[PDB]
């Protein structure tokens, strides 16, 4: 039975643990002797499962700070709508989308910072932004800073709430074990209530709101002089004005003449030709058809009314003669172990952020975000990175739950047993696949720099030379293309320009084009195959020998993080699957490294770029398909040529890019002093310096450690990550904004 | 037990155990059933009453400009020319009165009794409530003194009016999203063309 | 117990209704500590006797000005006035002799609330009993109670105690109140009054144009 | 940072412009741009598309010490 | 309000109050008296 | 009334629910098993009708039956007929 269970004021209001630092674990509560306390204050302070082992109090935990989370996002949210309203070219903006650049943060005039504050247009001057909200704002329909300060206003509400209901669920009415464990009240709730009911509500504002509003726009009507929303709300001639089938009201779709419906519910595909976005009509009819099948999926998983599936027995019904036990013990792992949840959720999540960016650069959704380049490259760029962090975390919690929470008696001859009885087979082969894939992907590129180098590019793997034709991926993009002629009779148009036809152009600028994949396209792409396998490598090898090895027998007894076992056995640092986490952070930043370059110099060679009578004059002119299949094409053609711009970009407003482009070599370079040395070295340097403080008598009571060996690793780890990824943030930004 | 009760809970909602703290407690629901029970009598009464003396000319304000969502409460859908006040400073005044109402009467419900001791211009004597927050009585809240006898059925009808109010307040509300017209302007044209005027013509 | 803010709700614990104006008022609990309450007390009677003086000094001369016997600028541009009709008195000459007199009154105040009745040495200018002090924020003696209205009786003292912290109060919220209706209609507070008098149906916050921005 | 400090300066006094080295060499921009930027130019276009010349093997040993230096991270 | 103000008193919130007092004093100072270089 | 789509969505509704009431469908008080056989299950809903259909039964069928019938007129539609 599924039921509302709660304990009344569970934890009292007070400052009182506020003012004694590490009450939460029973070895910190005592205060320090030493500066590693410190440090492991901040590092144990999320880490419920530490701090005890009642699985309720964590999962109140858990709980109360994810609504601290929504909080904190609600609050960056109404700032973003603030700023808009308030420090912002919107609606000068609104007036002329192609010839202004998006501007919402002011800095003030003091030490000189004032030159930031660029000339951006709309008699403005200020940052320019490539989070693209403008663009997002106007597919919403909104006309006026009164409507962004409005959402800003709703949103410090929303999160007041927010912060209300993560007191409020710790502190005052905390939830029970078995209400968290009702996973299937919570799938058919999150499925049909959430996202279905979500969806139905966007589809009623994108019909209501989005649609006429925009339509108004792309007609031509100053923004001014548009109805305001509420008036299409109470007017229906006026909607029908627009949409025809308005003035059939209702009817329409009670009689099941959906049909009629067509003018506004559509499924035309492609682009707008006048703002380079999605059609909003096909929107409408995308979120109404997501809303139907979500609303559908909430109603599989039985509640309280008898009919609907058990989970646990769909689980246990999948077994067959190659995996033993099948399914059997998964509902319990994933009802009691919330690292488990994590590490799934975290995977998919991740995942999820990565098709994000490659949908939304191909369909681009929101009108003149196309053209607006600095706002492609910097959403893409982004949510590729936040897709690879969250895989690599999905690695961790993985195995820290094969640490924490694996108990063998409840997996035996299961899958995950029978996946730990194979560990070695599994990483042989991936290992295997990796030293194949990394040979015949960057050896390709090393046999033509010798190539080329030597004078032989008769020799070369080339479009003119011997050639590697991607021959799936084109007919893939040849199926896309011919797809509303057969397969899709009822889309009119293909579902991105990228498959092929004609370049959608908008205000003279390439918004979206048939991106063609020959032998360059080729090698990148086993690279990515090459990359994304070594990531994968390190990560599940960490989890599959997290508990023990040959070399190890007791990892298990050890923990998740530890620095090593000693120098013994040869020398055993690093063999911890929160080393394997390290590790695999690295090669997931080369990983994704590679993937934003080549997305970074495909678009500027061959998609963006000026319309003439002629042509299409790319902004890098095509040099990706005569280069890019050397090691040397990418240092000089993209790395060389295109640095240009931020090295370039003192006494401009694009300076702070200059700026930050040198500091994260800095703190890239700085990471490498973490990474490379050993906290020995350090201990004994801070024995001379300590030496000299009590000379003087100012030696602390705190007595001063090393950083500890782990986190040593941690620190490096994230300047490296600071440093790589804030230099190409700050080269891609100030190359995309002074030649987009 | 309790007054007009049908054993209708399919979700389960009055359920007692694990639902000590919070507004998901019995005494909670039942106690806001019957706040929002009188709350929509008073509304279902007053949300017709205008429009009907108006169509009967007991009142000189035509019946479109009583209607009572074209009053002054949604000023998109209309406003009432000259009140002796404007709306908003009425719903200044609306909301320190009613923000005394309802705070000594909250203060009654998590503490019973209390409203009877501080002293409130001789008016604590009849504000000490009975221990049964829905019920208080005494002196002016039963100031007739009914229900000697007939009191849980009193409470039974109480309940049952207020729920057919609280339907009828709902019917109000589609009604006038559909049709854009008052309430008894729907009853009078359901009246006098019955297969010409419904929900299926108006749709 | 006694009345409190709140009826039905218990007074704040660390308020016990010694203190003149107890009505149990402490939400965010800033009095838990007994020496901060002390200076919070101080602090509230400091606030509460400037205001009363200063709302004294914009009402009466508001007043006579709204009677046309006067013609006292209003209570925000009487700076600015007396600068103009003042040229041979500099404004920071001004505000120099206003910061080392309010410093020396001050000073001593603070020195009393550190060391309770130490002013009492007669080593300004032989004045010992004056400054000694009655109680925390209650100075009394012959000087600031010249009168002798503190020295009658207990209850005589308990009754002008809370006479004075709840006229105090009063003219705190007054003066806020004079600050957002010079905000709001730029005028003065008893032209404000006047235009209410003259037509109130209509002259409310919600026709002042900005409490109400539609 | 001895011997990038003698290349850049002798480079300003071997081209007869002195005022490269004495405006830029007080900003650690001047030291990247004006130095390792500008003068990788003929050296990293020793091969391209176009063919190769004589700074071709000083390009692909370039690349090597990139490699090696790499590696040994 | 003593375990409140312990907390204002813990290293971060002192570092904070202090650094951010220390940085508005030198932006401040540079407002009002703008590229200084020499004494 | 009268009218065909009318018909088929009556039609559908009318069908699935007279399916449910004599034990052709899973219902809330009768479960099916992997290998698709009903077997009874005590669901602790109460019901006045003798079989065992409850009001979760009604709104299922109906919605199924609702879900069916739009399918096939708009499959009708698309086809020609
Ligand atoms: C396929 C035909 C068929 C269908 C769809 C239904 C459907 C229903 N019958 Mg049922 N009956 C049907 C045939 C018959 N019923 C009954 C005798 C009853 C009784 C006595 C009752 C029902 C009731 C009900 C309802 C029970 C669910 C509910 O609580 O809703 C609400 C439901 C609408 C109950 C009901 O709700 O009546 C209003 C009820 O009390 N039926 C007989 C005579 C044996 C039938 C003969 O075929
Ligand atoms: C993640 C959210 C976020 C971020 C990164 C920013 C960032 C910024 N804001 Mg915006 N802001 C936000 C959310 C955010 N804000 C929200 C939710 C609101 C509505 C309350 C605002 C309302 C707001 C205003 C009204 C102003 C800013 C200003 C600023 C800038 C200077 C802030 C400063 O120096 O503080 C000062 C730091 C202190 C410690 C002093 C705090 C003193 C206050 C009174 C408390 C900075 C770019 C300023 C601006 O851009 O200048 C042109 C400015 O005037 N913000
Ligand atoms: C239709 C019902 C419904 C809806 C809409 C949600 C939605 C949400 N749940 Mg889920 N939940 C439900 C039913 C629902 N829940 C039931 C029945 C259970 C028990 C089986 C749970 C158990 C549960 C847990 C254990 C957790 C969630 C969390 C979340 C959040 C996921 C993150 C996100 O996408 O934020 C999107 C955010 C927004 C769109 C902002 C607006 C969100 C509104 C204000 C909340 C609406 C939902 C709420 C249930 C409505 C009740 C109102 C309340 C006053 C009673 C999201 C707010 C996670 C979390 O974030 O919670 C803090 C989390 O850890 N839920
Ligand atoms: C450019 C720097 C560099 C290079 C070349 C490598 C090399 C390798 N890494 Mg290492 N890695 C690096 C940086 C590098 N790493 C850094 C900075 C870290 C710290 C985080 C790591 C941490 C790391 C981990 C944690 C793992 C690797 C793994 C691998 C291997 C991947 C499989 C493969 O591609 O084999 C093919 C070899 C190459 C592509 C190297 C170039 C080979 C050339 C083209 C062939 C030349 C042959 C030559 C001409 C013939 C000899 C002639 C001569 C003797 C005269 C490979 C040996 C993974 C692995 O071991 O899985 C199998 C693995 O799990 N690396
Ligand atoms: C992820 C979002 C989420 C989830 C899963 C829950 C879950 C829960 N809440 Mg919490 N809550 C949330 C967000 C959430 N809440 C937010 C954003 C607030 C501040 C607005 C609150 C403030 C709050 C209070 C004050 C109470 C709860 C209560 C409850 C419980 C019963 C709720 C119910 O019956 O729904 C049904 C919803 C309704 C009957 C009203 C819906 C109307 C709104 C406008 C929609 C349940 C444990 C109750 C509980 O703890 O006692 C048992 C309770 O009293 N919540
Ligand atoms: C908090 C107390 C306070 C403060 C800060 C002020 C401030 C001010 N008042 Mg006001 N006043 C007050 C209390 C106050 N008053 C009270 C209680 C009454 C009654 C008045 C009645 C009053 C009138 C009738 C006038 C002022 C005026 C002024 C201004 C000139 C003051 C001056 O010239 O000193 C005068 C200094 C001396 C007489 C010499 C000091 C005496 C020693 C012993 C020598 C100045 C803005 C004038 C104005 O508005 O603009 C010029 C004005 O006409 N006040
Ligand atoms: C704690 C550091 C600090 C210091 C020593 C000062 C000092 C000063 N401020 Mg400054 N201020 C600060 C932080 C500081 N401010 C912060 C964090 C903000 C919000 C961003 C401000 C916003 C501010 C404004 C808006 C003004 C001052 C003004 C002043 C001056 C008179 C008061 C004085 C020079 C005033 C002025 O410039 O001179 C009259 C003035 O109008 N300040
Ligand atoms: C009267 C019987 C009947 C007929 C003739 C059709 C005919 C059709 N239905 Mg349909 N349907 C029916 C009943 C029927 N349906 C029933 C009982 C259901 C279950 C509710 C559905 C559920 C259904 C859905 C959910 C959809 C269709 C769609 C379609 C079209 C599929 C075209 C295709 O080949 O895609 C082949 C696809 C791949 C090979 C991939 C076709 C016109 C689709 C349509 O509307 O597109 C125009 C569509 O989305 N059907
Ligand atoms: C019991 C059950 C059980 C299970 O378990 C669950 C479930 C199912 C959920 C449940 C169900 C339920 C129900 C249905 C609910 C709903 C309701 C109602 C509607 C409310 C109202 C409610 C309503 C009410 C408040 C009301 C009131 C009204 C008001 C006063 C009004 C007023 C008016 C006036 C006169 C006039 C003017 O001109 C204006 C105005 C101002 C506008
Ligand atoms: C015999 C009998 C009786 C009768 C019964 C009846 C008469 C019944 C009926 C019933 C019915 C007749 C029911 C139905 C229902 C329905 C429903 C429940 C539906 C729903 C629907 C839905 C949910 C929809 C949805 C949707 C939409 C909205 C859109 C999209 C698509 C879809 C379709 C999904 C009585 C009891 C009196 C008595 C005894 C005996
Ligand atoms: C540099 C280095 C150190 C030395 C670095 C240390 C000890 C960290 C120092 C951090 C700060 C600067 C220490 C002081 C923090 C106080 C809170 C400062 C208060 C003063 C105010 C001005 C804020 C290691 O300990 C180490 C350990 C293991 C592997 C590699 C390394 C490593 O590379």
């Amino acid at each position: 039975k599924v039921k509302i269970v709660v304990d009344g004021n569970p934890v009292e209001t007070s400052f009182e643990r506020w003012a004694k630092p590490g009450h939460f674990s029973r070895t910190l509560s005592k205060g320090p002797s030493t500066t590693t306390w410190i440090w492991n204050l901040h590092a144990d302070a999320h880490d419920f499962d530490s701090h005890t082992s009642d699985l309720e109090e964590i999962s109140r935990k858990v709980f109360s700070a994810h609504f601290g989370q929504l909080g904190i996002i609600l609050i960056w949210l109404s700032g973003m709508y603030f700023h808009g309203a308030r420090f912002s070219n919107y609606e000068a903006w609104l007036s002329d989308p192609i010839h202004i650049k998006p501007s919402a943060q002011v800095v003030w005039p003091v030490v000189g910072q004032e030159i930031l504050n660029g000339d951006v247009g709309g008699g403005f001057q200020g940052v320019q932004i490539t989070s693209g909200f403008f663009q997002l704002w106007r597919a919403s329909g909104i006309t006026s800073e009164l409507q962004l300060y409005s959402t800003a206003i709703g949103g410090l509400v929303l999160a007041a709430a927010m912060f209300f209901a993560g007191w409020f669920h710790y502190h005052k009415a905390a939830p029970k074990l078995e209400w968290f464990q009702n996973v299937e009240s919570m799938l058919n709730h999150h499925l049909a209530g959430l996202l279905g009911l979500g969806s139905l509500a966007w589809a009623g504002h994108q019909i209501h709101v989005s649609l006429p509003i925009n339509k108004l726009l792309d007609a031509g009507v100053d923004p001014k002089e548009i109805p305001l929303p509420h008036e299409f709300i109470l007017n229906r001639d006026l909607m029908a004005q627009l949409y025809p089938s308005f003035s059939k009201g209702l009817a329409p779709f009670f009689t099941i003449n959906w049909s009629e419906y067509s003018d506004f519910l559509t499924f035309q595909g492609g682009l707008n030709p006048v703002t380079g976005g999605l059609w909003l009509s096909d929107q409408a009819h995308h979120h109404l058809a997501i809303a139907v099948l979500f609303l559908v999926a909430g109603h599989q998983y039985r509640t309280n009314w008898g009919i609907g599936h058990s989970i646990k027995e769909i689980l246990e019904a999948h077994k067959g003669p190659f995996t033993g036990e099948g399914h059997k013990g998964l509902y319990e792992i994933l009802t009691t172990s919330w690292h488990a949840q994590l590490a799934i959720n975290l995977a998919l999540f991740g995942s999820l952020s990565i098709i994000v960016a490659h949908h939304m650069y191909s369909m681009p959704p929101y009108p003149y975000l196309a053209t607006d380049y600095g706002t492609q490259l910097s959403i893409f760029t982004h949510h590729t990175w936040i897709g690879g962090f969250c895989i690599v975390g999905a690695g961790a919690h993985a195995a820290i739950f094969m640490v924490r929470d694996y108990d063998p008696t409840n997996n035996y001859n299961n899958l995950l047993d029978r996946v730990i009885r194979h560990r070695d087979a599994i990483v042989s082969h991936l290992n295997w696949v990796c030293i194949f894939l990394g040979f015949h992907s960057f050896g390709l590129y090393i046999h033509n720099d010798t190539m080329s180098a030597l004078g032989r590019p008769q020799d070369m793997f080339s479009d003119t030379a011997i050639q590697l034709q991607p021959v799936f991926a084109q007919w893939i993009q040849n199926t896309h293309l011919s797809a509303p002629q057969f397969t899709a009779p009822n889309a009119l148009a293909p579902t991105s320009p990228v498959w092929g036809g004609d370049v959608v152009a908008v205000g003279g600028k390439v918004a979206a084009m048939p991106i063609t994949l020959g032998t360059a396209d080729f090698m990148v792409h086993h690279i990515h195959a090459f990359t994304i396998h070594v990531t994968v490598l390190i990560l599940l090898k960490g989890v599959l020998y997290a508990r023990s090895s040959r070399l190890i027998p007791d990892k298990a007894n050890l923990g998740f993080r530890f620095p090593c076992d000693g120098p013994g056995r040869g020398g055993t640092c690093q063999v911890s699957a929160w080393d394997h986490v390290f590790l695999g952070l690295f090669w997931m930043y080369n990983s994704l490294s590679i993937a934003i370059f080549h997305f970074s110099w495909k678009m500027q060679s061959d998609v963006w770029g000026t319309v003439n009578s002629t042509g299409v004059s790319h902004i890098t002119g095509g040099n990706f398909s005569q280069s890019a299949n050397t090691i040397n094409g990418w240092l000089r053609d993209f790395l060389w040529a295109q640095s240009s711009q931020v090295i370039q970009s003192y006494g401009s407003a694009l300076s702070a890019y200059g700026l930050i482009f040198l500091g994260a070599h800095f703190i890239w370079a700085f990471s490498l002093m973490f990474l490379f040395s050993g906290r020995g070295y350090w201990q004994e340097l801070i024995e001379s310096i300590v030496w000299a403080h009590n000379k003087l008598k100012v030696a602390p009571s705190i007595q001063p450690r090393a950083l500890s060996i782990t986190q040593g690793r941690a620190v490096g780890v994230a300047h490296y990550l600071l440093g790589g990824i804030a230099t190409t943030w700050s080269f891609f930004l100030a190359r995309i904004i002074a030649v987009g | 037990a309790l007054p007009a009760d049908y054993g209708f809970d399919p979700l389960g909602l009055l359920d007692p155990e694990g639902k000590g703290a919070g507004f998901v407690s019995p005494a909670w629901l039942q106690y806001s059933e019957v706040i929002h029970a009188r709350w929509a009598m008073l509304g279902a009464a007053g949300c017709i009453a205008p429009e009907i003396l108006a169509t009967a000319g007991v009142i000189p304000q035509t019946p479109d400009e009583v209607i009572w969502f074209k009053s002054g409460v949604i000023p998109p859908a209309g406003v009432y020319d000259k009140y002796w006040l404007d709306p908003y400073s009425l719903f200044f005044i609306e909301v320190i009165l009613v923000q005394f109402a309802e705070l000594r009467r909250w203060q009654d419900f998590r503490n019973p009794g209390s409203q009877g001791k501080q002293y409130f211009l001789g008016l604590e004597e009849v504000l000490k409530g009975s221990g049964d927050p829905s019920y208080p009585g005494g002196q002016f809240f039963n100031l007739f003194n009914l229900g000697k006898s007939d009191l849980k059925e009193l409470k039974t009808k109480e309940l049952k009016n207020g729920r057919l109010a609280m339907l009828a307040v709902f019917g109000y509300g589609a009604q006038a999203v559909i049709t854009a017209e008052g309430p008894f302007k729907n009853l009078t044209d359901h009246l006098s063309d019955p297969t010409g005027h419904n929900i299926l013509t108006n749709f | 117990d006694r009345q409190v803010w709140f009826p039905g709700n218990a007074p704040a614990p660390h308020l016990d209704g010694s203190l003149p104006g107890d009505f149990g008022f402490d939400p965010l609990s800033l009095g838990s500590d007994p020496q901060l309450l002390k200076w919070f007390q101080q602090a509230e009677l400091v606030h509460g006797r400037t205001a009363m003086t200063a709302v004294a000094g914009i009402l009466f001369p508001a007043v006579a000005t709204k009677a046309g016997v006067v013609n006292i600028p209003q209570w925000y541009d009487a700076g600015s006035v007396w600068v103009q009709n003042n040229p041979n008195f500099p404004f920071a000459a001004l505000l120099f002799i206003q910061i080392i007199l309010t410093g020396w009154v001050e000073t001593k105040r603070w020195l009393d609330f550190k060391n309770p009745g130490s002013q009492a040495d007669g080593s300004f200018l032989g004045v010992t009993d004056d400054f000694k002090g009655v109680a925390n924020g209650y100075p009394g003696g012959k000087l600031f109670d010249p009168f002798g209205l503190s020295r009658g009786s207990e209850g005589q003292l308990q009754k002008y105690q809370e006479n004075e912290i709840k006229n105090g109060r009063l003219a705190m919220v007054a003066f806020l109140g004079f600050i957002a209706q010079h905000a709001a209609t730029g005028k003065g507070p008893i032209d404000n009054l006047a235009d209410h008098l003259a037509n109130p149906t209509a002259v409310t916050f919600a026709t002042n144009g900005v409490s109400l921005p539609f | 940072w001895v011997t990038f400090y003698f290349h850049w300066k002798h480079l300003g006094i071997w081209q007869g412009n002195v005022n490269q080295f004495n405006e830029s060499s007080t900003y650690l921009m001047g030291w990247l741009r004006d130095y390792l930027w500008l003068n990788s130019s003929q050296l990293i276009n020793g091969y391209n598309p176009f063919g190769m010349n004589s700074l071709s093997v000083w390009a692909w040993m370039f690349l090597f010490g990139h490699l090696i230096y790499a590696t040994g991270f | 309000m003593k375990n409140f103000t312990t907390y204002l008193s813990t290293a971060p919130v002192v570092a904070l109050i202090w650094f951010t007092f220390t940085a508005g004093l030198l932006i401040e100072i540079n407002r009002f008296f703008p590229d200084p270089l020499v004494f | 009334i009268g009218s065909t789509t009318n018909l088929i969505i009556c039609s559908s509704t009318a069908i699935f629910l007279a399916a449910g009431r004599f034990g052709l469908t899973p219902s809330a008080n009768r479960l099916a098993s992997p290998g698709l056989k009903l077997s009874p299950n005590n669901s602790g809903l109460q019901t006045g009708d003798p079989a065992g259909f409850t009001a979760t039964d009604v709104l299922y069928l109906g919605t199924i039956g609702h879900v069916v019938g739009i399918g096939s007129i708009l499959g009708l539609k698309a086809i020609g007929a």
